[PDB]
């Protein structure tokens, strides 16, 4: 059964100006959920997309799909015109849940330069994956910038086969898991400005 | 501690705690992650073993 709920909430904080400042939430669900924010509830990060390539390939099997994912919202140069609210909302096809905080800029923003020329950051991904043996699964991660993205399992690159597929948003696509699939993907994402890098994980369940 | 083998633990023992809630003594999870990062474990026994 469909189930959303929230790991770490958003906290209302009063916040020094001119300070950057970093949101987050952790979201448990099954199937798997993609968080978006809003500020006074305009959107401003994030989508509504849900990964339904994957329901396709899974189609017809027993699914469990159940895992962690996490997302960050970083606010660069805060000011009196960013205090407001904010919120976190998750979302899996079947129910939406939503993380609200107030967020007031105390002091002024003198000296702030919001560099757009600054690395790039990874706001989203699938902190875990549960799936189970057979199955397809998915790791998630996406970025900020336009970037390239490059996967990594065990300090070894993960190259595009008839099992693993490098999507160009962000997806790693892992086909018909086994135990020894087993453990950290980190998704890589560069572009002319840095590189970040993130951790996912992923544990393929015993079929019974 | 490999690092794979000691971040399996981290992210099941989030799992259950997020499943289970109080309900899950923290001793009583943690000794679940040992056991399926050593061998794979069924969706089921993770989801409910620490709080049926």
């Amino acid at each position: 059964p469909a189930k959303i709920k929230i790991v770490a909430p958003l906290e209302s904080a009063l916040i020094p100006g001119g300070e950057t400042y970093q949101l987050r939430c952790d979201i448990m669900s099954t199937p798997a959920a993609t968080i978006h924010w809003k500020f006074n509830g305009k959107l401003i990060q994030g989508s509504n997309e849900l990964n339904v390539e994957e329901k396709l390939l899974n189609f017809g099997k027993a699914i469990v799909d159940t895992g962690i994912v996490a997302s960050i919202l970083t606010i660069q140069c805060p000011s009196a015109e960013n205090s407001g609210t904010y919120s976190c909302v998750g979302y899996n096809g079947h129910q939406t849940i939503e993380t609200v905080a107030e967020v007031e800029i105390e002091g002024e923003a003198s000296g702030c330069r919001s560099n757009h020329k600054s690395a790039p950051e990874i706001v989203f991904w699938t902190d875990s994956r549960f799936e189970m043996t057979g199955n397809v699964a998915t790791l998630v991660c996406r970025a900020n910038q336009q970037v390239d993205w490059v996967w990594m399992s065990n300090d070894e690159l993960v190259k595009n086969n008839d099992k693993f597929t490098v999507l160009s948003n962000g997806d790693l696509v892992i086909k018909n898991i086994v135990w020894d699939d087993m453990g950290t993907y980190t998704c890589i994402a560069r572009n002319q400005f840095g590189e970040a890098r993130q951790e996912t994980f992923l544990y393929p369940t015993a079929h019974h | 501690a490999p690092g794979e083998t000691r971040a399996c633990g981290r992210k099941l023992i989030s799992l259950v705690m997020a499943v289970c809630g109080d309900l899950c003594n923290p001793q009583e999870g943690k000794d679940i992650a040992t056991e399926c990062c050593g061998n794979q474990c069924s969706d089921d026994y993770i989801r409910s073993a620490c709080c049926p």
